[PDB]
């Protein structure tokens, strides 16, 4: 998911990407890679979260590293948590009030 | 080439990027070192000898090249001519039977 | 893999002489015979080696002076060709026979082939030419009964 | 001078394919082409129409003047794709009224079992051979070459001196008369069973198998036999290389009772269209495309769907009890 | 004894079904294009003026053509376009910038002198009528409507004002004044005209990719009173296709290494088989962009269209670029 | 601010930032998310902070 | 190890590095950077951790 850029090998051979797909994939690389800790144009040395809301689902889940500030007031929120979780461990998650529904 | 402020020109009513044959135009060029050691030498051999020769830009400090797979060649290339508007007026290509 | 130069086709009289080319004395030939598909079948009194490869380098002949002229051309070539009677049936096979008394010891493009005419094994006893038909289908070509 | 000059060339296949494309596109209901077919014109182009030399003005193309073949049309009638078939034009060994029946050309393709004098073998149905060789002895198309080897190694056509003596005969892939003796060699086909000549053909054009129709039976078209080495094949109008599709119809005056009836001056003008679409009582409502045979105009929709091919006679009269029949074939 | 006509329409008729008739995998046809012959045909014809021997067509003509193929490459009919010629409004390269034929095509904002409108793809507009004042094709006759009226081909003096405007039908320039008249089409969308357009001829849309946007065509607008429609092909007429194809050197290395004195002569071949090691084996399309010609089975498909040229060169990391128009 | 660049098209073309434009363009929408992640040649996993 | 990939000084100057070079230089800078805290597949607003 991180968009890695491929070339072929060695210099002058053949194979490698593109310039033109050089772009979309080194810059999607960048949003993703900030838009979760930056969210828009600038990043957060503080780091950034992203709301779900009590609007959308009764119910979100399993993202690992992906920060939620939550809402309840529109309906209850049941919140899932990835499963089986392999030998990984280690993974913080973070959910919080924005507000305190 | 001329890229007034902020961008490259591209000539009037027909708007069309100017390209000049840049100063340094025709050059020889060192091939100093670093592709027999930046290689290692693949490419069946040639690894400097094959080189990439010619205008492609990956020097990476240019005006022309901005991002593209290809870079089109008018010269050795053909419509041959026939017909309609547009066309050449050398045909340059022929077809006969 | 099975390459290189010798290309052989060779010829057994005798068995005190020796193996003999004959086909095979040529350079051109040898670049006809395929393995996968150049093979040999015999018939009575007659062989069939397949080639289902023809180009020819000589054929073309040049100046064609009357498009020449008229094009006010130089050069070109003209396209020729000798003719060789081609399977019509797709992979379209070409054939050489030595066909007089059995071998005789020339090759050559054939007036045509009966078809598919490699492949077909030869009995002299209960004389067939039978091959296997892909789809699976036992084919026996033979002669019979004049009356 | 002109750096560039190159050749290149189109395959008689590619007519055939196109062909057999164009067979594939006339469709049942869905997305793939119908076919209608139209006559009308009462009126009478002029008080010549009648006599004899006289040519009807050669249509026009134009929204005016599809309008103008649409205002009059009388009639209108579907074609079902079994109607369509490919063909190659008929060649029968031995037969007098065309020329040279015992002087065949290579490559020509001959038909065998078609008549008495033609028929070699009883219980079969007509034959299809096509002709390699010819005898030795002819004269050359190119009027420099005396040789038939030399006239072919240009590749000239040439005309053997020798007539045929027997028609072709035998399944057997090679096999025209090569031992005992001639200069023909034959080349053979697949053999047509009687009810298809008999209804399909004509003494001019044999009715060539689609592949498709082939893939149901080699066998009832003599095709199982042989050989192929690309496994199934059946594209054998490609072998033959057949241009050219029949359309056949078939006029009942019942449909069209109107244009049939006694003192009708005839249609003059026969119009083809494909895909129309049925007349709507609400200009919003959905299209329909025409499943049925015969539409009075009227129970089309204006203009809907397009005509590829216009057409303008002398006039022809219609008329009831009569059934009358109407060929288009077509080389793509 | 009658006269018959089959309409212009049905040129662009063979062609869509030609254009439905390329299939993916199953039972409708796959095209492969196909290089070969590095063979030379004379010392000449690298020369200038030299002109290949005319090409030949048979089951021999196949082998050799057969036997030399360099390589093959498929054809997604997404590279199959309908085109018309390409004429602008306004370019003075070109005679007559300015100056119109009845029914004659032209495009829109393609191009700066060309664009009135910023932040639209092309235009493309057909002139129904022409200045009064003019030339007739048929030197008898001085009046244009009398010209056009027994129909000989009229050549209007006057030049127009500027390149047509509006989505509405007949604009035309009609009422404030002109000569000519204009009739809207539909608009190109930016995307696909730089990428699809030849100078000499713009691509014209299909009707099932134009059943997915009439508006990213612009066609939305219009109008059609027969519900959907879509049939536009029918209205430009445009009975010729482009192929586009992309030959590169990474497949075809060999051919590719330096040295080599190119191909001669090009081939396009439909529904070839792959090679199987036994020939009972069934039979399979060819889905790969490319083939060497060993990895196709000997003579399968069809080729429909032979060509020959002078030699062309090609070359390891060069990436060579072909066009064909069949015109039906 | 995150600087993106824009992206010529599949041939060669005058429109869009040419590569140059390009060089220090991506090169600098580094060094903005990376100087707030990273300050200095080093990135942290931790996030920088900046007294 | 930021893997700064440098231009040289103004546009037309036939120095540089490499589109080449800049390959991996631009791919490993993410890599590096970003498996940082992105850590491979996706970055972590949580944060990366790396036992």
């Amino acid at each position: 998911m991180k968009q890695n850029i491929n070339i072929g090998n060695v210099v002058d051979d053949g194979t490698g990407d593109y310039l033109r797909k050089g772009g979309i994939k080194i810059n999607e690389n960048f949003d993703e890679l900030y838009y979760e800790l930056g969210d828009g144009d600038v990043p957060y040395s503080a780091g950034a979260w992203k709301t779900y809301n009590a609007s959308s689902g009764q119910t979100l889940t399993a993202e690992w590293g992906k920060s939620y500030a939550i809402n309840t007031s529109s309906g209850r929120v049941t919140i899932n948590l990835p499963k089986g979780t392999v030998n990984d461990y280690n993974k913080v998650i973070r959910a919080r009030d924005v507000f305190a529904t | 080439k001329l890229t007034p402020t902020g961008e490259i020109e591209h000539d009037s009513v027909t708007g069309e990027a100017i390209y000049e044959p840049g100063p340094m135009a025709g050059v020889k060029y060192p091939l100093p070192d670093d592709y027999n050691a930046e290689n290692n030498n693949s490419i069946f051999q040639g690894q400097l000898p094959s080189e990439r020769r010619k205008l492609m830009s990956p020097l990476f400090d240019a005006s022309g090249t901005t991002f593209a797979q290809f870079r089109d060649l008018v010269n050795k290339r053909l419509k041959d001519n026939i017909g309609n508007p547009r066309d050449p007026e050398n045909p340059t290509q022929v077809k006969i039977d | 893999i099975i390459d290189s130069a010798d290309k052989g086709i060779y010829v057994l009289n005798h068995d005190e002489k020796t193996w003999k080319r004959v086909f095979g004395n040529t350079e051109e030939e040898r670049r006809r015979i395929q393995p996968g598909y150049a093979n040999m079948s015999t018939d009575g009194k007659l062989v069939s080696l397949s080639s289902s490869n023809f180009k020819f380098l000589s054929d073309n002949v040049v100046n064609d002076p009357e498009t020449a002229a008229k094009y006010q051309l130089i050069g070109a070539v003209k396209y020729e060709f000798p003719r060789e009677w081609l399977a019509d049936k797709h992979y379209h096979m070409m054939a050489f026979i030595a066909d007089e008394t059995s071998d005789w010891e020339t090759f050559t493009p054939q007036p045509m082939k009966y078809y598919a005419e490699p492949f077909f094994n030869w009995s002299k006893k209960s004389n067939t030419r039978c091959w296997i038909n892909n789809s699976d289908r036992a084919v026996v070509v033979y002669a019979d009964l004049k009356y | 001078d002109s750096s560039v000059i190159y050749r290149a060339i189109v395959t008689s296949k590619f007519r055939t394919e196109k062909m057999l494309n164009f067979y594939n596109s006339i469709g049942s209901g869905p997305d793939k082409n119908t076919i209608f077919i139209t006559f009308g014109r009462s009126e009478p182009w002029s008080s010549n129409e009648n006599e004899v030399g006289f040519a009807p003005p050669y249509p026009t193309d134009s929204v005016l003047g599809v309008t103008d073949m649409w205002t009059h049309m009388m009639g209108t009638v579907k074609v079902l794709p079994s109607m369509l078939d490919a063909v190659i034009p008929r060649r029968d060994w031995g037969d007098t009224r065309y020329p040279d029946p015992y002087t065949f050309r290579i490559n020509d393709i001959v038909v065998c079992n078609s008549a008495p004098y033609n028929a070699t073998e009883s219980g079969a149905g007509w034959l299809v051979y096509r002709c390699l060789d010819v005898p030795d002895t002819g004269m050359c198309s190119i009027a420099s070459l005396t040789d038939k080897d030399e006239c072919l190694k240009l590749g000239g056509k040439w005309t053997p001196s020798a007539r045929s003596m027997t028609p072709p005969e035998g399944r057997g892939d090679a096999e025209g008369t090569i031992e005992p003796g001639d200069g023909y060699v034959w080349e053979y086909l697949f053999e047509i069973p009687p009810d298809v000549s008999i209804n399909r053909c004509t003494n001019e054009y044999i009715v060539v198998p689609w592949p498709e129709e082939l893939k149901e039976d080699p066998t009832r078209w003599g095709y199982e036999d042989n050989l192929t080495w690309q496994q199934d094949d059946f594209g054998l109008i490609y072998r033959v290389k057949a241009n050219t599709i029949r359309f056949k119809a078939y006029l009942d005056s019942v449909y069209f009772p109107e244009a049939a009836l006694p003192g009708n001056k005839g249609f003059r003008q026969i119009s083809i269209i494909t895909n129309p679409l049925e007349a709507k009582a609400h200009p919003n409502d959905p299209n329909v495309k025409a499943e049925k045979d015969y539409y009075d105009p009227e129970d089309l929709m204006r203009h809907s769907g397009e005509m590829i091919y216009m057409e303008n006679r002398p006039p022809i009269i219609m008329a009831m009890d009569q059934t009358e029949e109407i060929n288009i074939l077509f080389t793509f």
